[PDB]
RNA sequence: CCGAGCCUGGUGAUAGCUGGUUGUCCAAGAUAGAAUCUUAGUUCAACUUUAAAUUUGCCCACAGAACCCUAAAUCCCCUU
RNA sequence: ACCUCGGAGCAGAACCCAACCUCCGAGCAGUACAUGCUAAGACUUCACCAGUCAAAGCGAACCUCAAUUGAUCCA
């Protein structure tokens, strides 16, 4: 997707999945589920839970955007006030 | 050696007796003849070797992944959030035994960078480095150590081997001057002079209990008080030891070294420091 | 050598000596403390209960009866705290929770006390 | 790299030890690195092979 | 048209709310519902329209 | 050679469609389906391939898997 | 004529299974307002999107029906 651009002839990112998606440096990608803010008044409480807790990504869906995106997204970054650092690094991992 | 004993007997090297390690330049296989030349690796029939394949990431007209899923504030203004790398006093502690940065010496960023403890890339938009809880053990520093953010435990770890913790705020411009200043001693302007934090860290760097830099030394007692009443440890006053000066040597804002101001223009080709001495040049540098 | 009009001399001039940055219960001496490891690092305190005379008389038995469980046979009060990997952080609750005991001491369940009234509406007996 | 302090306690805090001087009169020897550290290393590869190399 | 959706307003001032279906000839409701808030049970006025059903 | 002329240029236009794609030798290897202005195609699944980490995989033995409305079988399964 | 979803036979016995194959239906309704918040562990309409069940804990009392419906941006 945009391979080589014509100013500089580097790989571009689309901001799209920048709004949808959220990365942690182990490679894992995250993402609120569909269809949280529409109906919620026909949907049972089990239902508007699911849809409010987020969910991890296949390693396909991830691996296809992973090739969509470019190095500077995937660098550590060490945010302040940020929940999401225990969840960067990874514990407890075999095979 | 048993290596060296061999080539005296063999004969010598040259172009013709000159070959790589097996195994790291792999044999380029171009599609000619019966095995790859049919199709070259393109399939039968198809968008696949015709070319004219879709983008990434498209469903055939269905809605790709990317577009099923809703927007949410995961990463809006990263350019602009609060970024500071780690540091953690049992590195600290590993390279005061190496003996590249020397305690008997305030410590200092440049210090710091200048024994390339931890990288720092300023236009990656990161003002500083902070310390990290992970080492409380194994810690008798002492040093006059300059940070920029400070925790709880570091600050009573250090307190406690009688070392000095402060805060003190850089920006972008003034950070990558600090980190590496000789490029802009090769430029031979004057150094700039700090500015005081941004419109909302400045409750930070005001606080007596994180020690800020704007904040009294007067409360500084106290918050020493407290995290020794914390932690249970005893508080060594280190008014006694002769190098108490050197402990409390700190700099004031709008001054990025001890010894330099701002306004001193420097030289290291013909050595020479340099002022202004005009009232409207010196008396702005100052402010 | 250089004084900006925002150093600590013009912000404040209530405070000018160096030395005011640096001036100055639970005896930690008299406490004993040790510390080992189970993945986190645990702080045991052990300290004489009746001998503390930085507490007071009525504060020391009410955290003897109050808190019958902890005591040594030796007359010893045991605690230990294993939440942090940190001993310091692992000495700072254990202080702590010495701290609200003797402030408090100063100031299923409801299962047992139906038992009691049961034992003791079943021993109307007389000699 | 400057050559480390001769601290009057070993072994040094941070897990650090010096090489024993003289050395021992063995077939082989592991010198230091750079910063007069030991050269063994860890690798993951294939995200499964698991190894650890010296130098 | 039979029925009607409607949003009802936390007379606390705490700005908690919900939605709940009613009849379209059915009067004005007022019912209890347990605010995360105050946490307790609390009445609730239902004040105007969403959205027939 | 006018359902709208001819020449150059944009233009190596684009074409899910056809046509064809160059030396030698060896191994493995056709595989449920879902969605698509989608059924001449594509993305995913499944299958196949390479280089690896780990240990169970396969065949399966008694027992076990519905009332409603009398089949060959099937699922699981320690042993071997 | 149909395009989505649910039930029955084809598909008798773990699962799945199509035909412009044979039938019956749905795009609601009713009662509460804890139809509140969180959380172990699993299934999943053969991918994904989705859709599902839920121990326990906080806080409280002392949901039925089968489909009964709709993503993203944007407003
Ligand atoms: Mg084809
Ligand atoms: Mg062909
Ligand atoms: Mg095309
Ligand atoms: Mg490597
Ligand atoms: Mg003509
Ligand atoms: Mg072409
Ligand atoms: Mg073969
Ligand atoms: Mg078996
Ligand atoms: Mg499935
Ligand atoms: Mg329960």
């Amino acid at each position: 997707l945009t391979y080589f651009s014509a100013r500089k002839g580097k790989r571009k990112t689309v901001k799209a999945v920048i709004d949808r998606f959220l990365r942690l440096h182990c490679g894992l990608w995250v993402r609120r589920k569909a269809g949280y803010k529409k109906k919620l008044w026909k949907k049972t409480p089990a239902r508007k839970k699911r849809l409010r807790e987020f969910v991890f990504c296949n390693k396909t869906q991830s691996k296809l955007l992973d090739k969509m995106t470019t190095s500077f997204w995937k660098r550590r970054n060490w945010y302040v006030d940020d929940p999401y650092q225990k969840y960067h690094d990874r514990t407890n991992l075999k095979v | 050696a048993r290596a060296l004993d061999l080539l005296r007997g063999l004969p010598r090297v040259s172009l013709a007796n000159l070959k790589p390690n097996p195994g790291s330049k792999k044999p380029e296989r171009r599609p000619r003849g019966r095995r790859r030349g049919r199709k070259c690796g393109r399939g039968h029939k198809g968008e696949r070797q015709r070319g004219t394949r879709p983008r990434l990431g498209f469903e055939g007209g269905q809605t790709p992944f990317y577009i099923r899923i809703p927007k949410y504030g995961f990463n809006e203004g990263h350019s602009f959030r609060r970024q500071y790398k780690p540091l953690s006093l049992n590195r600290l502690q590993y390279l005061i035994d190496l003996g590249r940065v020397d305690p008997s010496q305030p410590i200092d960023l440049t210090q710091l960078v200048n024994g390339r403890g931890v990288t720092i890339q300023p236009l990656k938009r990161d003002y500083g480095v902070q310390l990290v809880e992970e080492g409380a053990d194994t810690f008798t520093a002492k040093v006059n150590i300059e940070v920029q953010l400070a925790s709880e435990l570091a600050i009573a770890a250090i307190e406690k081997n009688g070392g000095v913790v402060t805060t003190a705020f850089y920006d972008p411009r003034s950070l990558d001057i600090v980190c590496k200043p000789v490029p802009f001693f090769l430029r031979g302007q004057p150094i700039p002079k700090r500015m005081l934090p941004p419109e909302e860290l400045v409750p930070y760097y005001t606080d007596a209990k994180n020690r800020g830099y704007l904040a009294d030394p007067a409360k500084f007692p106290e918050a020493r008080l407290e995290l020794a009443r914390k932690y249970g440890y005893i508080l060594p006053d280190i008014t006694k030891d002769e190098l108490f000066k050197m402990l409390c040597t700190r700099k004031d804002p709008r001054q990025i070294f001890f010894g330099l101001a701002p306004g001193w223009v420097v030289n290291m080709a013909d050595k020479k420091i340099l002022k202004p001495t005009d009232e409207n040049l010196l008396k702005y540098y100052t402010s | 050598e250089f004084k900006s009009i925002y150093s600590l001399d013009k912000l404040y001039p209530e405070s000018q000596g160096s030395d005011t940055a640096w001036r100055v219960d639970i005896p930690l001496d008299r406490l004993t403390i040790s510390y080992c490891r189970s993945v986190n690092s645990k702080a045991e305190v052990r300290f004489h209960l009746a001998t503390a005379e930085w507490i007071a008389e009525p504060v020391r038995q009410k955290i003897a009866i109050t808190h019958k469980n902890k005591i040594n046979r030796l007359g010893e009060l045991i605690l230990t705290s294993e939440s942090s990997r940190y001993q310091f952080r692992n000495l700072a609750d254990c202080l702590q929770k010495i701290r609200d005991m003797i402030t408090e001491a100063s100031q299923k369940l409801h299962r047992i006390r139906i038992e009691n009234m049961n034992r003791e509406r079943l021993r109307q007996k007389r000699i | 790299i400057p050559d480390p302090p001769k601290h009057e306690h070993y072994p040094t805090p941070s897990g650090w030890q010096p090489p024993r001087d003289p050395p021992p009169n063995l077939p082989y020897f592991v010198r230091r690195s750079r910063m007069h550290n030991i050269p063994v290393y860890k690798d993951i590869t294939h995200g499964n092979r698991q190894m650890t190399v010296i130098r | 048209s039979k029925n009607i959706l409607v949003r009802m307003v936390s007379e606390a001032g705490t700005g908690f709310c919900f939605n709940t279906k009613r009849n379209r000839l059915r009067e004005k409701l007022t019912l209890l519902h347990y605010d995360p808030v105050v946490k307790q049970r609390v009445l609730f006025v239902e004040k105007k329209k969403i959205r027939s059903l």
